[PDB]
């Protein structure tokens, strides 16, 4: 996994590859990974796939109650201070590492937090297997005030340093941009660089050629009338 | 020793043209030793079909659970359950073991009966959803498989056509696993109608 | 305990069982029935750790022969095995699971129909033609997948146990003393006195 | 890590690096060790992050909530409470924390609290990784009612060396500055300290 | 404690014809998650039409690779230039490694050449010396996603005629190096797709009686 | 692995099976798990493939200096003993093998059982390997010593076929053999898969499953 | 079978259009204590070979006194030690390989990683790497330790692959490697400020550069950051 | 392997040795003679790990051949078992000692007397009227210590051996498959057919 | 143990501590760890004593075999030898040893020799394990061609703070002066560097 989360100007941006792996053997070649909190609070994870996914579905449905509860729209810092008092408690048996991102009343906001539940602020971060080939490049590149389009450019290069330098990497690109006093835009596959190219033969089998002994209709039907 | 290749076994999931095909072997053994050529790891909850691999146990632990679940469902929400929903019910059910897990591979495959675009989908022992378009695989032979559908497979493809994709990709991974085979089933499952074929397979 | 044998038949089922009782390097006893009659028409036998057995046998005992007096019925030997696989499921994931491997062999009334049931200490359960568990199976399967018919009578289904005995007899290192045979059918549970 | 904390004539100053560290990977570069548990008691934090950041959520909380009742806390008090977490819990927690604070009528204070949960009341104070290659020199070069300007000389030149020597150690030099005139903060980077 | 053996990834392939045999590897060297190489070659000309592979860990395939290249030299010196076929290549193969039975080459190793009579012949081995001749096979990190495939459209496992429903097998009709070749790139095409140390190139070397020749193919760099 | 052999009347049978295995994946389905010593010599291979294959082969070459030297061929017996004590000189070391030196001396038809443990059997019915315990239950039923060549070869066949249909590790095809006293005799590579359902058919067993 | 004490970091390299360049830190590092700032780990063979190493310093300074006693071997009844035959980058490498994999072999290591950058007498571009276990591997970029992880992907969108190194100047080649070097010092907490670096062409031959240092870093942005989440002052 | 028994009575040796060999769960022979004739009037029964067993009785076999044609003259039992334990002795502080316990029964032709040496894998000798090696020993000693008489004949001695294989038989959990027995006196060593 | 060596302007001088322990208890208080190896080549040692010991009188003996056949050696030749005993039995030894010595041509020059068997020629040198707590003082103090009572202070004053921090050092402070006019040993009480 290769995440990262860069601040501009008037907000932030976050950005993921899509491989999720089962050892060596890719399990999934479009993964999604970065996960909607609250509409304008979005978090990258890396780690554990079914932890990061169950403490942001988990986190993100109290914070959904409490929006409702004090009438205002969430706050990343509430986000962020639920996730970790979550992880701590578990003492990094919930193998959570996720950058959280996003606007909200305060302005724009940028963290990262691991999964035994120390917090971290930036206006660059980068997270899982493909964490230094993208600090590679976010150090090489970033700077004070970043345009939006600048932003979004980083952060994919970002990914994509990952791609192509970190087996545990791969595939496409998705971005998500929250801008001050706008929608967030959640971008998925902003960018295809791995299209499989055609293969050199179909492998379509003629009809009967797999040996059978028995057929039968399966009733999936309810019970029936009359 | 690993819960997970004790009994051995393996589930394969694929898409076609307005249809889905889900298989499975037939072996149930205690590691070296083959105990049942009979034992299907695929059930289904009306339309909805889940396949499971792993630990025995478990698996006829799980199907009597979701059994459970799936009937209360309908009683109260007056239909049957759909895809969809039915893998977010696996992924709960799940993930509150977190800590204690069920050692197994479920695989999930049906048809939405009101948008009619078909579902196929896997988790890991934990919850993690993989909700792939073209095919999803589980078991023993999982690396074997995940060669044979990467290769045979193309998008689209017609019930008979896939039939004869899916059963080779089982039947060629079986016969390199050692605690797969002694027997396989395909089903065909089409918005209104289902077919299940036994397969003729080497037994040993 | 060391070997427990079962074979369905047409109109019975069979199950034999090792008499050996061991404690280290002593045999305490020769003449041990490892089995519970749960209902009339329903035999469980047994075999795992010490303590373990007994008190697993006995508690599904108690728990069929209360659901028999309560409703004034005897329970399918399907049902039963369900139950006494619950009950090993539950006991794999507790402090102190219950080392146990079982064979339920019973007559269905309704069905009349018999039936043999495998279940191991996991809560693996498996209906079967013929079953065994431990190091039982690997010398006898190899004699009864050759000789078995399911229209095989009882008295056919007793001289291929014996078959599958003198092989045990032959080529496993441990003495287990012989076996003790029941057979399940209609007219209810008898032991083989002459084996 | 490197950190310390220094009493002088007007009050107390706190002082720190920047750096955390995975293993040999630096994980953040530009870390915040100076914490704030109230208006003017702030720590330094060193050990575990997760388990000092905890500890000084829960101790920011307590102080809250004692300045709701009972009025403003004095030092020894925040000290008390920091106390208390890290002796119960010592053997789940792997905290090195630095307490320090200004009042009116105890002027500046230093507590430090190891990692066992003692408390120990000194002048001045120094802790983490990069505390062990500068306790020459700080003993060397400290002196009682110094001038602000002295202090932040004097915390500069110690954190410069153990961070020339610590590979844990590194990044800014963050301090915070504890008087009756309020809070500043100061920043100081390699160019500036490194050539000292 | 010091680990002498180490993991460089990689995949290789040996295909048999009837009057060719190819031998096919990616070009991939790594080390955990990094990448060393994109273009480091695994398959050699070894001489008198032999190709050899030996994958798994690189140091030891070299040494091996190196070894046996010199052990080729030296059949020359002490046997008046006499030719060295595949199946006394081989055996010699067994040697050098059971020479390590307790301190093993940690590879899997492939030659492919041709044999007395002209036809095609691939040998595979296990790290201490075990050796077959085969058809066809796939040997490292991807070699159980590729064997079951090559069971299928090299051999026409399960692969039944239609009509008669399981009654009449596939014939088993021989292959063209066209065809073979297909088959070789659509094997690393899917593998390359499903296993992260399996990618950026593929070299494939084709023995015929005329000699060896190259072939290269690019792959997906994730 | 399933290998048996087993001397009668008209000799030696040998039998095995033919698969690799690498853990739970399937190496090879195609082995060779005899081994030609000579004319008159075969050996099993069970365990290590590499182990079983390079000391057979570096005992062959004994046997056959054994020819040149002593105007003699070598006999079962002290085979079975160059073998037990080359690789006794190992014990403990970490080889893994257990091999039957089958053949035809002056003493007859000979059979010898040979272990990297150090045992050293002579012995009318041996079986080796993770299926064995299969195959002792056909052979042992089945077996006599008047038994015809035709019954012998069935029998050595039947009983790999049981080993392979319930081991996981034992399978692929069964490879034959027949020793007599003119040299031995190879009756061809038999795949499992059909013959499973071949005998199934002829022979009624194997019920329990569905064809 | 032993433990590193005394270590140095990554080395980095690279080739260009007419030759190679190769760069390494100047520290000696013993566990987390920056113990020695006066290291060089590039050390020159002839004028045409530059090996760079990282690892334990006491292996190195053993390598280093193998390579001086080669080049006086060489020269040993050798009229053409400074023409034809003189040592080449591909003699220098293959000579460590064999001693590394022959250490490993004996369960008694020298504890380093390798980078051998040269230019050929053909004018070919030489880079090759070898480590403790004796594995070999060549590319258009090289790099040990973390530079692997850091270096790599940054000297790769320059030379991605081996028609890219026609296409590269030396300055260009050049201001990557110092790039890389700054990244290094950011984010490798066992990394020095100080380095050296040395560019092997075959036209303008061997250059080597002391006492190099980091410049242009980028730390105005850390004043900003304030606490690990809700603190604001 | 596992049982090995040693009865000297009046005027001869008695060994009874099991014929069992076991490789794990499996019994790959029921009728191995475990031991070897040393000399004419000297045997030794054996039993150990697997290999070291066979390759040290051939070699003691060997050796004490060797003797017999060097000085045309048959050793005594005393100067046979004094040579083994040496060889034992000498194995134990060796990089793999041989894992073998012993038995020697011999008849000196000098004394006109049978004589049991009873010698373990450490190099322990002790001379004895009736001994046993491994688990054997547990069972029968309390018969041999009621029955025995030192002027027993050869017949009361192989009754006495018949009840203490008895006794194995019913309480040893492991099948041993019978023992072969063989008799060493006066006019040398011969095997018990039937037993 | 703390131990120093530092070249000055008219040679070099040696410096170590006196206490030797066994887990904590002081085996010995007033220990000479300052050892000769040739009339103006003195090391200084720590780690194992009873390794650091022989190898010392495997040196001694080289350097007097070397003396007999070559005249004087150099004091790079000498750190040589201990690198080369110390580098090849790097398994089976602990020892960290400082080498230093007097010529008239190279005059002082300090040498030291860490546990891998490395070697490293040095302005000044520290090691042991009190000489963590000075790493920053010696840094801050040290100058190059200081006077011999200059060089003597810096000695006393840098041991001074290692002692007092490092429970593994004390005793008294040797001092071993090589230069042009000879070989002057001097010692130094705790009452007079204590109070430093
Ligand atoms: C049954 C399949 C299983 O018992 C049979 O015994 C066969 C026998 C056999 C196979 C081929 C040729 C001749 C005989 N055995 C195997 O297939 C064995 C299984 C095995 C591996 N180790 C082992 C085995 C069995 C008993 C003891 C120990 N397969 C092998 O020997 C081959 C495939 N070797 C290896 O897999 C590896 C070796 C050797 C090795 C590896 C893998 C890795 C590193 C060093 C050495
Ligand atoms: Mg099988
Ligand atoms: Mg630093
Ligand atoms: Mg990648
Ligand atoms: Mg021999
Ligand atoms: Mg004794
Ligand atoms: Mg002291």
């Amino acid at each position: 996994t290769t995440i990262v989360g860069v601040k501009f100007n008037n907000g932030v941006v976050i950005a993921a590859d899509t491989r999720s792996t089962q050892g060596p053997i890719v399990a999934d070649k479009n993964c999604a990974k970065l996960h909607r909190i609250s509409p304008k609070i979005w978090c990258a994870g890396a780690g554990t796939a079914a932890d990061t996914e169950a403490v942001t579905q988990l986190i993100g449905s109290n914070i959904e109650l409490h929006s409702l509860y004090t009438s205002r729209e969430p706050r990343v810092v509430s986000a962020l201070q639920m996730l970790k008092q979550h992880l701590f408690k578990y003492q990094g048996h919930i193998g959570a590492y996720l950058i959280v991102a996003g606007v909200d009343p305060t302005g724009s906001h940028l963290f990262s937090i691991h999964a035994h539940g120390s917090t971290d602020v930036g206006y660059y971060l980068s997270l899982g297997s493909g964490s230094l080939a993208a600090m590679a490049v976010l150090e090489s590149h970033w700077k004070q005030d970043l345009t939006k389009e600048e932003a979004i450019k980083l952060a994919s290069d970002a990914i994509q340093a990952g791609i192509w330098n970190d087996l545990g990497s791969g595939s496409n690109v998705d971005v998500c941009v929250m801008e001050i006093g706008k929608d967030a835009e959640y971008l998925r596959n902003y960018l295809t660089p791995n299209v499989r190219e055609e293969k050199q033969k179909s492998y379509k089998f003629p009809r009967g050629t797999t040996a059978v002994l028995k057929e039968s209709i399966v009733n999936i039907c309810d019970i029936q009338e009359e | 020793s690993d819960p997970s290749s004790i009994n051995g076994g393996i589930v394969v999931a694929m898409t076609g043209k307005d249809c889905v095909a889900i298989a499975c072997d037939l072996r149930l053994g205690s590691q070296s030793l083959g105990v049942s050529n009979k034992f299907e790891k695929i059930f289904h909850y009306g339309h909805v079909f889940l396949g499971i691999t792993g630990l025995a146990t478990d698996v006829t632990t799980l199907n009597e659970m979701f059994r459970y679940k799936t009937n209360l469902y309908k009683l109260k929400e007056e239909r049957a359950i759909e895809p969809e929903t039915f893998t977010q019910l696996v992924s709960s059910s799940l993930y509150e073991r977190r800590f204690g897990p069920y050692f197994v591979g479920p695989v999930v495959a049906g048809i939405n009966s009101k948008s009619g675009k078909p579902f196929i989908a896997g988790f890991d022992l934990i919850g993690c959803i993989d909700e792939a378009k073209d095919f999803i695989v589980s078991g023993t032979a999982s690396d074997q498989l995940f060669g044979m559908c990467e290769s045979l497979y193309e998008p689209n493809l017609e019930p008979e056509d896939l039939f004869e994709t899916i059963s080779q990709a089982l039947l060629n991974a079986a016969d390199r696993d050692a605690l797969s085979g002694w027997g396989a089933v395909v089903y065909i499952i089409k918005k209104d109608e289902v077919v299940k074929r036994y397969l003729k397979m080497r037994q040993d | 305990m060391d070997i427990i044998l079962g074979i369905r038949v047409q109109d019975s089922v069979i199950l034999a069982s090792s008499k050996a009782v061991t404690r280290g390097i002593s045999v305490l006893k020769d003449s041990d029935d490892k089995t519970r009659q749960l209902s009339p028409h329903t035999l469980m036998s047994f075999a795992g750790e010490a303590g373990d057995t007994v008190q697993f046998a006995e508690y599904i005992q108690a728990n069929i022969q209360l659901y028999s007096i309560r409703e004034d019925y005897e329970l399918s030997p399907q049902a039963v095995s369900s139950f006494v696989r619950q009950e090993l499921a539950k006991s794999i994931r507790s402090r102190r699971p219950y080392q146990v491997n079982v064979l339920i062999g019973g007559y269905d009334k309704k069905k009349n129909k018999p039936e043999l049931y495998q279940i191991d200490y996991l809560g693996t359960k498996v209906e079967l033609p013929y079953g065994a568990h431990g190091y039982s199976g690997f010398y006898t399967f190899s004699l009864l997948d050759h000789h078995y018919r399911p229209d095989m009578t009882t008295e056919e289904g007793l001289d291929l146990l014996k078959l599958c005995v003198q092989e045990l007899e032959k080529r496993m290192p441990m003495d287990f003393k012989g076996v003790i045979v029941k057979i399940v059918d209609k007219d209810g549970i008898r032991q083989v006195d002459d084996f | 890590t490197s950190i310390m904390a220094v009493t002088f004539k007007d009050g107390v100053i706190l002082g720190a690096d920047s750096r955390t560290t995975t293993g040999a990977y630096i994980a953040n570069r530009v870390t915040d060790k100076l914490t704030r548990v109230h208006d003017k008691i702030w720590c330094c934090r060193s050990g575990s992050a997760a388990d000092t950041q905890a500890i000084a959520d829960i101790v920011q909380y307590h102080l809250e909530l004692y300045t709701s009742q009972y009025g403003t806390p004095s030092t020894e008090t925040a000290a008390s409470v920091f106390k208390e977490l890290c002796y119960e819990n010592k053997d789940n927690l792997t905290a090195g924390i630095i307490v320090a604070g200004y009042d009116d009528k105890n002027k500046g204070e230093v507590y430090t609290i190891p990692l066992g949960g003692s408390v120990h009341k000194l002048p001045y104070a120094i802790a983490g990784s990069g505390s062990t290659f500068i306790y020459g020199y700080c003993d060397k070069n400290f002196r009682e009612n110094m001038s602000k300007e002295e202090t932040v000389d004097f915390i500069k030149h110690s954190l410069s060396q153990a961070i020339k020597w610590d590979g844990s150690s590194g990044g800014v030099i963050r301090m915070v500055v504890l008087t009756a005139a309020g809070v500043e903060r100061l920043i100081f980077y390699p160019d500036e300290y490194e050539q000292l | 404690q010091f680990n002498p053996y180490g993991d460089n990834g990689g995949t290789i392939l040996g295909i048999a014809g009837e009057d060719f045999a190819v031998l096919a590897g990616d070009t991939r060297n790594i080390t955990d998650y990094s990448i060393n190489s994109r273009y480091e070659p695994k398959v050699f000309d070894c001489g008198d039409n032999i190709v050899m592979s030996a994958n798994g860990f690189a140091a030891d395939g070299d040494a091996l690779v190196k070894r046996f290249k010199n052990s080729v030299k030296w059949y020359h010196f002490d046997h008046n230039d006499k030719k060295l076929s595949i199946n006394s290549a081989a055996r010699n193969i067994q040697h050098l490694l059971y020479s390590r039975r307790f301190f093993p080459y940690y590879v899997y190793n492939i030659i492919a050449g041709l044999d007395e009579d002209g036809k095609g012949a691939v040998y595979s081995f296990d790290p201490v010396g075990s050796y077959q001749r085969e058809q066809c096979r796939a040997g490292g990190a991807a070699a159980s996603l590729i064997m079951p495939f090559l069971d299928n459209q090299v051999n026409f496992k399960n692969q039944y005629e239609p009509g008669t429903n399981g009654k009449v097998k596939k014939p088993l009709k021989y292959l063209s190096v066209e065809e073979v070749i297909k088959l070789v790139r659509d094997s690393f095409t899917s593998a390359t797709e499903r296993h992260i140390q399996v990618g950026d190139g593929l070299e494939i070397l084709i023995v015929t009686k005329d000699g060896v020749r190259k072939e290269f193919y690019e792959l997906k760099r994730d | 692995t399933t290998t048996l052999a087993f001397k009668f009347r008209h000799g030696v049978i040998v039998a095995a099976d033919s698969r690799a295995t690498a853990g739970a994946y399937i190496a090879s389905q195609t082995v060779k798990k005899v081994i030609e010593i000579n004319p008159y010599l075969l050996g099993t291979m069970a365990g290590g493939a590499a182990d079983c294959s390079f000391w057979e082969r570096l005992l062959a070459r004994q046997c056959r200096i054994y020819e040149l030297r002593n105007k003699e061929r070598i006999s079962v017996a002290a085979a079975s003993k160059l073998l037990a004590n080359m690789v006794y000189q190992y014990k403990g070391m970490g080889l893994s093998m257990g091999t039957m030196i089958c053949g035809w001396d002056k003493r007859g038809p000979g059979l010898y059982y040979v272990d990297s443990e150090g045992n050293r059997i002579s012995g009318a019915t041996f079986s080796v390997g993770s299926g064995s315990v299969y195959a002792y239950g056909v052979l042992d039923s089945n077996y006599k010593w008047d038994l015809s060549v035709e019954d012998a070869l069935y029998l050595g066949k039947r009983s790999i076929l049981a080993a392979a249909h319930r081991d996981a590790y034992s399978g692929g095809s069964v490879n034959l053999y027949h020793v007599t006293e003119d040299g031995w005799i190879y009756h061809g590579n038999h795949d499992v898969g059909e013959l499973f359902w071949k005998v199934k058919e002829e022979e009624g067993s194997f019920n329990n499953v569905i064809g | 079978t032993q433990q590193p004490i005394v270590t140095g970091t990554s080395v980095i390299s690279m080739k260009y259009d007419n030759g190679v360049i190769i760069a390494a830190d100047n520290l000696g590092s013993y566990g987390s204590l920056l113990r020695f700032n006066g290291v060089e780990r590039l050390i020159p063979v002839g004028d045409n070979t530059v090996v760079g190493i990282s690892g334990d310093i006491s292996d190195m300074q053993h390598i280093e006194r193998l390579l001086k006693d080669l080049v006086t071997e060489n020269a040993y009844d050798n009229p053409l030690a400074d023409a034809e035959e003189a040592l080449e980058p591909s003699y220098i490498f293959e000579y460590l390989a064999t001693v590394m994999y022959q250490r490993r072999s004996k369960m008694n290591p020298l504890w380093n990683a390798i980078i051998v950058a040269g230019v050929q007498s053909n004018g070919d571009q030489f880079l090759r790497y070898v480590n403790l276990l004796g594995v070999t591997y060549s590319s258009p970029t090289l790099a040990t330790g973390f530079g692997a992880h850091m270096a790599n992907p940054l000297l790769r969108k320059v030379v991605d692959r081996e028609s890219d190194i026609p296409k590269t100047t030396v300055q260009v080649a050049e201001e990557a490697i110092v790039n890389a070097m700054r990244v290094l010092y950011y984010r490798d907490a066992r990394s020095s400020r100080n380095f050296s670096l040395a560019i092997i062409d075959k036209n303008t031959g061997l250059t080597f550069k002391k006492n190099l240092q980091v410049e242009n870093m980028k730390w105005d942005f850390a004043k900003d950051i304030k606490g690990y989440g809700t603190q604001k002052i």
